[PDB]
C-alpha cells in the first residue's frame, strides 16, 4: 500500500503517544472477545471463556505486547513493510499456520482501540492514515504465504 | 445471533449516544468517505466537502434508522422493511460497503464513549451492526 | 433467499453430479488450495499433494454434506446443525474462506456440466452455496 | 502481473482460442444475472428482469465485447497493467462512478465462464494463473480512485 508524506507523519506522530504494552493487551484481548474464532491459536493461554477472563489473562497481555513491539518496528520503516515483515510472514505461514485474515481483523480492532484511547484526537484524517497502515502491515505479513 | 446481554449492551450504549445520534452519524460518514474513498462512488450527487450540510443531513437519517432498529431489536426485519428494499432494488449498494460503514460507526462510538466502550459492549455493537447490515442486504437476490 | 426455481435448479444440477460428487468435491478443494494458498493454513496435517488420498477423502465428506443439504434444502439449518457447531466451536475457519471454496465448487461444476451450467443455474447454485456458508457460520458469535 | 513464465504461457495459450465477442457477452450477462445489483449502471440497456432478457439483450452483448476487448489489451501488456489502465481507472471513478468491487465480481464470473467454455483444459493450475491475472486487472482499474 502507498502512504503519502502526510499519512506517514500522522501515523508516527500519534504512535509516539502510544503505550505499546497497554495497547497491545487491549487490542489482542478485544480481538479474542469480538471475533471468538481467533481463540483457536491460543488454547494454551488458559481460560478465555469470558471477556473478563480474556482481558485479565497475563498470557494475552504478554502476547499483545510482543505482536505490537514488532508492529512498532515496522512503523519506523513505513517504506519497507514487505522486507521488515518477510521473516515473520514465513513464520506465520510455515510454523504458525495463521490465516492472514486474522491480521486484518486485528488491524480494525487496533483502530478501535486507538479511537477509544485518544478520543477526539483520533480525527478522520488520522484514522484514514491508520487504515492504510493497518492494511499495509496485513499485506506485508501475508506476502510470503504459499 | 443477538443474545439478551447483546440487546441490553446496545440499548445502554445507544441510550448514551442519545441526542448525539445525528452528529455521530455525520462523523461516521466523513470517516468512511476519507478512509475508504470508494464508498464515495455511491454519492456522486452529494456535496462531499468538509462540513457539508448535505452529509450532515444524511448522517441524521442514517442515525434515525439505527435508533429505530435498536427500538425494534426484537424484530428488525419488519422494522427495516422499506429500507432493505430501497438498498436492494433502488440504491443497489454492493454488500461489501456495509462492513465499511459499520467499522466507521464503531470507531466514532469508541471515540465518544470512553466509559461504556468496554470489550463486551464492543462485541455486542459489532454483532448488532452486522445484523442490521444483514437485514439491509437480505433482499438483494 | 432460495426461491422454488432456485431449489429446482439446485436439485436438477446436483442430481446430474450424481456419483461424481466425491471427485468434484476433491477437485474443488485442489483448485482452492492452488488459487488461494491461504486456505491451506487450516489443513497443516494434510497431504496436499496432487492426488492425495487425504484430499480425496475430505472431498467426499464435503460432497456428502452438500448432497444432504440439497436433500433438505427446505430445512438446511436443522439438517446442518451439527456441522455448523463443528465449524463454529472446533474448526473455527474464518468466514471469508467459505466464499473461496464456494467459488471453486462453482468453477468445478462449470468445468463438468457444460449443458447444465446455464446463467439461471449458475445464479441458483451461487445462492445455494451462500446459504450453506451462512448456516455453517451462524454459531460463530 | 506476478506470473511465472509457465503461468504466462498458460494464460496466453488459452486466451488465443478465446472469441472475446462470445465470452464477453457471456461474462457480462452472467454478472448481471448472478449479482443483480450490478445492473444499477445499466438502466439504459432496457429489460434485464430475467436471465433470458439479460442474455439476449443487444447492449449487454455489446458492452461485454468492449470490456473483454479492453481486458484482452491488458493481457498484451502484462508488464504494465497500471500504466495501460490508468485512463480507464480515472474514467470509472470520476465519470462512471463504478464501485471497484464490481471488477472483482466480474473477474470471478469470467473464471467460471472460462471453466464452462473450456472444460478439462481449464485445469486447477491454469485457473490459479487466471485468478492472479483477474486480480491484477481489477487492481489496475482501481488504482486511480480517490
Ligand atoms: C500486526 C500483526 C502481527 C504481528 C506484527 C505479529 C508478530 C508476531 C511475533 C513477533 C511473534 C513471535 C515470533 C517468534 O517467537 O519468533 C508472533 C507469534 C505468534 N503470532 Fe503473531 N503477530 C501479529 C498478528 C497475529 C494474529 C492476528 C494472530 C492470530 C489471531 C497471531 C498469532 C500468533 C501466534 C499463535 C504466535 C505464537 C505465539 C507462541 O509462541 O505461543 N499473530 N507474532
Ligand atoms: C448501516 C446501514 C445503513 C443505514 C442504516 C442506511 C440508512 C439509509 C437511510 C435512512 C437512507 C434514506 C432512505 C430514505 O430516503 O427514506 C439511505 C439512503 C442511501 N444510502 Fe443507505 N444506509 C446504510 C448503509 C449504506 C451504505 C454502506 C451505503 C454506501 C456506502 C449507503 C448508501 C446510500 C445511498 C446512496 C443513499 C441515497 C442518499 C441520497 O441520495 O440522499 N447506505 N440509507
Ligand atoms: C462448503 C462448506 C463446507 C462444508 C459443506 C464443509 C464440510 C465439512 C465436512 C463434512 C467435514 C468433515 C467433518 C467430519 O470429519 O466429521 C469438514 C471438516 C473440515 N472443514 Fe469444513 N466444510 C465447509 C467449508 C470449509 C472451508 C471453507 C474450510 C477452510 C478452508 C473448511 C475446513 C475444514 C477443516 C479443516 C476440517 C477438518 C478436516 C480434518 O482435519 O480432517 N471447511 N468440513
Ligand atoms: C475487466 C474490467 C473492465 C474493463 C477492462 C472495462 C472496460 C470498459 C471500457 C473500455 C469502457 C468504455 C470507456 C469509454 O470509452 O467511455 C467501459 C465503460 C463502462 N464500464 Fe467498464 N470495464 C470493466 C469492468 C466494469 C464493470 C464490472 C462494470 C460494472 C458492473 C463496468 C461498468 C461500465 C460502465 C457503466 C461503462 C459505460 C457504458 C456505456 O457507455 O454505455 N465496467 N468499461
Amino acid at each position: 500500500v502507498h502512504l503519502t508524506p502526510v499519512e506517514k507523519s500522522a501515523v508516527t506522530a500519534l504512535w509516539g503517544k502510544v503505550n505499546v504494552d497497554e495497547v497491545g493487551g487491549e487490542a489482542l484481548g478485544r480481538l479474542l472477545v469480538v471475533y471468538p474464532w481467533t481463540q483457536r491459536f491460543f488454547e494454551s493461554f488458559g481460560d478465555l471463556s469470558t471477556p473478563d477472563a480474556v482481558m485479565g489473562n497475563p498470557k494475552v497481555k504478554a502476547h499483545g505486547k510482543k505482536v505490537l513491539g514488532a508492529f512498532s518496528d515496522g512503523l519506523a520503516h513505513l517504506d519497507n513493510l514487505k522486507g521488515t515483515f518477510a521473516t515473520l510472514s514465513e513464520l506465520h505461514c510455515d510454523k504458525l499456520h495463521v490465516d492472514p485474515e486474522n491480521f486484518r481483523l486485528l488491524g480494525n480492532v487496533l483502530v478501535c482501540v486507538l479511537a477509544h484511547h485518544f478520543g477526539k484526537e483520533f480525527t478522520p484524517p488520522v484514522q484514514a492514515a491508520y487504515q492504510k497502515v493497518v492494511a499495509g502491515v496485513a499485506n506485508a505479513l501475508a506476502h510470503k504465504y504459499h | 445471533v443477538l443474545s439478551p446481554a447483546d440487546k441490553t449492551n446496545v440499548k445502554a450504549a445507544w441510550g448514551k449516544v442519545g441526542a448525539h445520534a445525528g452528529e455521530y452519524g455525520a462523523e461516521a460518514l466523513e470517516r468512511m468517505f476519507l478512509s475508504f474513498p470508494t464508498t464515495k462512488t455511491y454519492f456522486p450527487h452529494f456535496d462531499l466537502s468538509h462540513g457539508s450540510a448535505q452529509v450532515k443531513g444524511h448522517g441524521k437519517k442514517v442515525a434515525d434508522a439505527l435508533t429505530n432498529a435498536v427500538a425494534h431489536v426484537d424484530d428488525m426485519p419488519n422494522a427495516l422493511s422499506a429500507l432493505s428494499d430501497l438498498h436492494a432494488h433502488k440504491l443497489r449498494v454492493d454488500p461489501v460497503n456495509f462492513k465499511l460503514l459499520s467499522h466507521c460507526l464503531l470507531v466514532t462510538l469508541a471515540a465518544h464513549l470512553p466509559a461504556e466502550f468496554t470489550p463486551a459492549v464492543h462485541a455486542s455493537l459489532d454483532k448488532f451492526l452486522a445484523s442490521v447490515s444483514t437485514v439491509l442486504t437480505s433482499k438483494y437476490r
